RNA sequence: GUUUGACCUCAAAUCAGGUAGGAGUACCCGCUGAACUUAAGCAUAUCAAUAAGCGGAGGAAAAGAAACCAACCGGGAUUGCC
RNA sequence: UGGCGAGAGACCGAUAGCGAACAAGUACAGUGAUGGAAAGAUGAAAAGAACUUUGAAAAGAGAGUGAAAAAGUACGUGAAA
RNA sequence: UGACGUGCAAAUCGAUCGUCGAAUUUGGGUAUAGGGGCGAAAGACUAAUCGAACCAUCUAGUAGCUGGUUCCUGCCGAAGUU
RNA sequence: GAGUAGGCAGGCGUGGAGGUCAGUGACGAAGCCUAGACCGUAAGGUCGGGUCGAACGGCCUCUAGUGCAGAUCUUGGUGGUAGUAGCAAAUAUUCAAAUGAGAACUUUGAAGACUGAAGUGGGGAAAGGUUCCACGUCAACAGCAGUUGGACGUGGGUUAGUCGAUCCUAAGAGAUGGGGAAGCUCCGUUUCAAAGGCCUGAUUUUAUGCAGGCCACCAUCGAAAGGGAAUCCGGUUAAGAUUCC
RNA sequence: AAACUUUCAACAACGGAUCUCUUGGUUCUCGCAUCGAUGAAGAACGCAGCGAAAUGCGAUACGUAAUGUGAAUUGCAGAAUUCCGUGAAUCAUCGAAUCUUUGAACGCACAUUGCGCCCCUUGGUAUUCCAGGGGGCAUGCCUGUUUGAGCGUCAUU
């Protein structure tokens, strides 16, 4: 087949021109294996089509995560998913939020350390 | 009944290509269990739905 | 056994070396050198991989030798070039040879097995 | 006449196809499933049904998410990748 | 839950069949057959086994002691000794009792080596020629290998000694403090040949 | 009072259960009130409902709710607590002033059968605890 | 269903006391797991006891009264006694009960 | 005669059959198989005979 | 009677950002709730403040720092075991 | 008596043990709720029987493989009726 | 009170007969659900189930009642009455 | 020196457990078969011969899901009856050739018959689901047979602006506002609700603000026989056609 | 006297007990806390050179990307020395994606693969009709926005 690691070096419109080619490579394959016994070689090529348009999707969506960079309001796809349960949980800032009453005493009486 | 819904035709399309008998290269293979298509139905035998 | 987190329970060692992937089955598929092979390198055994020679050492076809041409992990056999039997109509197939039986008489040296044998600790190569 | 004769005359569908739970269960004049409840927010699931509840419990199907919740907890929820060494 | 997952009412009588709660009705093998029995293929056996049986048992501290205290003064006298098998014929003087050097051994080679020369072999070869397959199902039950007793090494302080013995098949290592009854006398029979150390010796008083 | 809603009053039991009409429910209409607004603003946490009008068919509550959600709640450290998901649906559990009272959850000989949960007690002190030596 | 001559037992068992049956097997594996938590519990309050001083206090109860027993915290009037004060003290590894 | 896929419009065949091979449809009749997939009848106006254009796919 | 602006209460929007359901349920917090059965009959009792039914959580839950126990030379949150 | 990850056993050993050691909540019954099976073992290795002869054929008798075919994919052993 | 009655059939067959333009026959749709329906009323019908359907659960319900209750030898040896 | 019910004692046998006999065993463990042998009052034990092929035993103790003829016991298998009862209603078949190893049953020809247009004709509804059609083929099924088949193996086949569905409402079912209910959810469908849509140009601000102004007790589902926009003829295939031409 | 019936043995049948095994169960112990509008559990339909399933996956379909290992896969076929290699694999790992149609299921329905409307863009000559592609339109509730309603109500005019 084709190898990913070559099709990150390639423009946007490359890739779309590569993938049509590789389109119509499966069709004329698809058109062969209907006179031929055993056709195997088609796989390559439809395995082919899906390393291009993983390499088309993680490229666009680096482009979109680039151009949202430092903002609240991320789209949810981009967000990271944990769990419904730990997006919900309090954050490091919440959950460590204290009044300053119970700040002044922490500063004044902290547990201590002794011996013996 | 001639005038299906397309939600039961495509249920006796899957129906259809599931009646077959295994193909006689898997007990070919290393290990391989089986021996006939166990889950074989034919229209007169038992019905579906 | 000391550690805890290991087990001697008979039947979880027999599924877990039956049920062993593809990548496990290498490593459980192992062959020990020969003496000369030994005194070369300073190593006992090693996972066998396609194209090394060895020594029949056991069984039937104890004495024969030549390179291995199927290391057929999914039967945990290895089938050996020149090691064949002709069945009754004249047409030969490969004998399945457990790795363990044989001799490493000859090495299949490659980037990776140089890496090995230096990693086990082999003095050359 | 109640019997073989009378058994003759079963030609209609009480139940069809159910939506949710994909089985001959959906009542088509109540207009509702009588295994899972369909239309409903609940699936129809009673402590008294102790087999019927394994049927159609969890790890009965293919656990599609579910299945990889057990690896992304055991690392971490992690994000990003490895690069070499 | 084990033959009471099934749904079962008896057909009563009037049927040519006998009372024992059937399956419910369908095309498959399993309707119209007996259910819930200890009789029947698939119901409950007869007072199912539960896990609030006595598996432990007390027994008083002073009988313990009485029996660990005759199962030491049986690892003296010979007689009791070659009773329990324990090849000792040859050996010097009954209570075998060596130097403090032999608790301070770290090796297998040479803690074997200092057991052979202060009289073993005899019972170490026991342990070698003994090892056999057991006799039922106790094979797929991790219990595979038989391998005979061999000696008791007792000693007072561990300097590496019970790590020595440890891979030795047939020989046991306790300390003198705790000595259990379930060492001092295997299969609650009398006389098991103890070596003690000289440290362990004088600490039994 | 909370009649049983049993059809034409038939029990289908024993006397001592053929009661219909003067049985009361164990909660009170204080947690009847926080249950029903729980149900219709569940994004929010009921903090303590209270007693506000009554006439001859009705009783008037107002009911504190909290969001949760509102970081002017989740940044504040004396109500960050609510926002804590052990805290979801207090009223409804019966973790309120209200379901507290009805659980009689108080120190002392009075509230022996409910102190630290009626089932709790109910099921240890009907439980058979066995050690390996009896 | 009455005795030849035996006396009169009162067994608790007409209840479904079989499905809440508590059998102490996790004893040993309880033993371990509370001096595994004593140790780690020590390697976190490093160099530090596991208790605090307790207080000693005579015991209610007549019966009993006769033997002294560490009761739960010491009190506002005995940490003012010895010269500390009520929060230092809870620091500092003393319990001090304002009951 | 081809193999067209379900969730396909008699539009979307008529503008695929044009696009790809390079031929003027005069009509697209649909029926779905036994089977459970599609196949399209798509006949071609005067000008293309059907013969040219099966050659140039390579089928015969 | 107009000029413009407030206020209060109630609305609308495919309004900016959000959140609720459902699953599971061994254990936990609640509600509701039997009969078989035991009583050698049976109606109170019993089974049982259990099964079933419904609402709701978490890794635990609940409880919890006294409107407590006591009557002592008094103890001192909560839970668990003996 | 749930989920995930591990250690175990004076437990069960294919009518036992979970209903399920097998493509088991599968096949199948019932309108439906629900009901719900049977079914493991050739040999170290398929070496799964080349080739000859009777028969239309299945197969037979040979020949052979095998340590054994008193192991032939109706396969360890092969009880009794 | 024919045939069949381990059938063609868990209600059929043949002859004979009731009625045959309406209180007629009947398809599809729809409503009524179990101490409930429906009943030109036989406790009839409510999926071959009806003087209270079917499914699961409580449940291994209880039984002063029937049946069964698995090696040998040795020694002793009853009751049917108060 | 009897003995039911019953008691007690001494042993026999089974699955496991600790100890021991440095036990037996691929030169053959265990299992099974044995009108062979020996021991024991007995439960049982031991040995020879065969088959077989991977484990098993004596003894001192521990432990139990530990010993079967009965339960109209359970599951599985097997019989005698028995080559028996029977395979007898829908009037009925017969000759020849072909095919084939084989023909009462298959194909063709030729007779003789029946259904007799309220049919054994030609379509459809519901229901089935590929049974339709072709080739190959007959181990199983078609209670005889089988070369045949609705069987078996591999394929082929269902073409719509006009036929239906889609739309409308019917008996009705049902969200909404609301009100009940601890709750599952129940009532109601126009109700004690602030319940959006319609058109003309406008004005041409890369097309957006007007007003001519109007109009409003208001979801949705519910008929392949009710209501309903529109198709006919001829020809065509192994099998589709009011569709393909 | 044959046949016939019964008993016993040998060999052959029927049948699948016994024995031996065991990738399974079961109970006990210990450790851990992780489902879902960022669409869960479950269902339907699809996907391989030859597959009906189980297992896997979703029109990127027994998988794609990343990482580790280091040379396979296997029933046949097909390949390939890229094999001193950014590299075989029905391998392991898994942090990036895809994820059909459904489903709490969310435009409205659903015994229908039914019927709408809004935005952007592309074709038919086209603000309006038809068609293609992409993005949308549920309900309750909270905070804030904007536009409003009411002699409920204040002040100015
Ligand atoms: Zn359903």
């Amino acid at each position: 087949g084709v190898k990913a690691y070559e099709l990150r070096t390639k423009s946007k419109e490359q890739l779309a021109s590569q993938l049509v080619d590789l389109k119509k490579e499966l069709a004329e394959l698809k058109v062969q294996k209907l006179s031929r016994p055993s056709l195997p070689k088609i796989k390559t090529v439809r395995k082919s089509i899906a390393c291009v348009l993983t390499v088309i999707n993680e490229q666009q969506r680096e482009a979109v995560r680039q151009l949202y960079k430092g903002k609240k309001y991320q789209p949810k796809d981009l967000r990271a998913k944990k769990t419904r349960a730990l997006r919900r949980a309090l954050t490091k800032f919440e959950a460590s939020q204290v009044t300053e009453k119970q700040r002044k005493k922490q500063i004044a009486f902290p547990q201590r350390k002794y011996a013996i | 009944a001639a005038q299906k819904s397309f939600r039961i035709k495509q249920k006796m399309a899957k129906a259809k290509k599931q009646n077959r008998p295994l193909p006689q290269w898997i007990r070919l293979r290393t290990n391989n269990t089986i021996r006939y298509n166990a889950k074989r139905r034919n229209w007169r035998r038992t019905k579906m739905n | 056994k000391q550690s805890l987190d290991v087990s001697s329970d008979r039947r979880k060692a027999r599924k877990a070396y039956f049920t062993a992937p593809s990548s496990q089955r290498r490593v459980l598929l192992s062959a020990p050198l020969s003496k000369e092979l030994r005194a070369q390198y300073g190593i006992k055994a090693l996972p066998i991989r396609r194209d090394d020679e060895v020594l029949v050492v056991r069984g039937s076809k104890k004495g024969q030798e030549g390179k291995i041409s199927s290391v057929y992990r999914l039967k945990f056999a290895v089938q050996v070039d020149k090691v064949t039997k002709e069945k009754v109509n004249g047409a030969s197939v490969p004998i399945n040879l457990h790795p363990s039986k044989l001799v490493i008489t000859k090495l299949h040296l490659d980037k990776d097995r140089k890496a090995l044998i230096q990693r086990k600790g082999g003095k050359l190569e | 006449g109640k019997g073989t004769p009378s058994f003759g005359k079963r030609h209609n569908k009480s139940h069809t196809l159910c939506n949710r739970c994909g089985r001959r269960s959906f009542h088509v004049q109540k207009k509702t499933c009588s295994s899972c409840g369909y239309p409903a927010a609940k699936t129809r699931s009673y402590n008294w049904g102790a087999k019927a509840k394994r049927r159609h419990t969890t790890g009965t199907g293919r656990m599609r998410y579910l299945k990889h919740v057990s690896r992304r907890f055991k690392n971490g929820f992690q994000t990003g990748s490895a690069k070499a060494q | 839950k084990a033959g009471h997952q099934t749904s079962a009412e008896s057909w009563g009588t009037g049927r040519a069949v006998a009372r024992i709660p059937r399956v419910g009705g369908g095309g498959t093998g399993r309707s119209g057959q007996g259910a819930f029995g200890n009789m029947c293929r698939g119901g409950r056996m007869f007072a199912p086994t539960k896990t609030w049986r006595k598996w432990n048992v007390k027994v008083n501290h002073n009988e313990k002691r009485y029996a660990t205290a005759s199962a030491i003064a049986a690892t003296a006298v010979a007689s009791l000794v070659l009773a329990r098998g324990h090849r000792v014929e040859k050996i010097p003087e009954i209570p075998l009792v060596v130097s403090t050097d032999l608790e301070s051994i770290q090796k297998t080679k040479e803690a074997v080596a200092a057991l052979k020369a202060v009289g073993a072999h005899s019972d170490l070869l026991k342990v070698l020629k003994s090892k056999k397959l057991r006799a039922g199902k106790g094979k797929y039950r991790n219990r595979r290998w038989t391998q005979r007793r061999g000696p008791l090494v007792v000693y007072a302080e561990d300097n590496g000694i019970v790590k020595a013995l440890r891979n030795v098949p047939g020989v046991e290592t306790a300390n003198v403090a705790s000595l259990n009854l379930l060492q001092l006398a295997p299969g609650a029979h009398l006389g098991r040949f103890v070596i003690w150390t000289e440290a362990a010796f004088t600490k039994l008083d | 009072n909370r009649k049983r809603p049993v059809p034409k009053g038939a029990t289908y039991g024993k006397p001592t259960n053929q009661g219909v009409n003067e049985l009361k429910y164990q909660r009170s209409l204080r947690a009847t009130a926080e249950e029903r607004v729980g149900r219709r603003a569940a994004n929010l946490r009921v903090l303590n409902s209270y007693w506000v009008n009554q006439d001859s068919t009705y009783k008037y509550f107002e009911v504190i709710l909290v969001d949760p959600q509102h970081k002017a709640i989740r940044r504040d450290a004396r109500y960050n607590w609510i926002c804590d998901p052990v805290h979801k649906h207090r009223e409804a559990r019966g973790l309120t002033a209200t379901g507290k009272k009805s659980r009689g959850i108080n120190k002392g000989h009075k509230f022996n059968n409910t102190k630290a949960g009626r089932r709790k007690t109910w099921k240890r002190q009907n439980t058979l605890s066995l050690w390996r030596y009896r | 269903a009455i005795s030849k001559n035996l006396p009169i037992l009162k067994n608790h068992f007409r209840k479904h006391w079989q499905e809440r049956v508590k059998v102490h097997f996790d004893q040993a594996g309880k033993k371990v797991s509370r001096r595994n938590a004593r140790a780690t519990r020590a390697a976190k309050i490093a160099p530090r006891p596991l208790d605090l001083l307790r207080p000693v206090v005579r015991a209610p109860t007549v019966k009993y009264n006769r033997k002294v027993r560490a009761g739960r915290g010491f009190t506002l009037a005995e940490v003012k006694a010895a010269g500390l004060t009520a929060a230092y003290a809870r620091t500092i590894g003393i319990a001090v009960d304002h009951r | 005669v081809f193999q067209v896929s379900m969730k396909a419009n008699k539009y979307q065949i008529k503008k695929a059959v044009k696009e790809l091979y390079e031929v003027d449809v005069l009509k697209v009749n649909t029926l779905v198989r036994p089977n459970g997939t599609k196949k399209a009848y798509v006949r071609l106006t005067a000008d293309y005979d059907a013969l040219d254009i099966a050659n140039r796919i390579g089928y015969i």
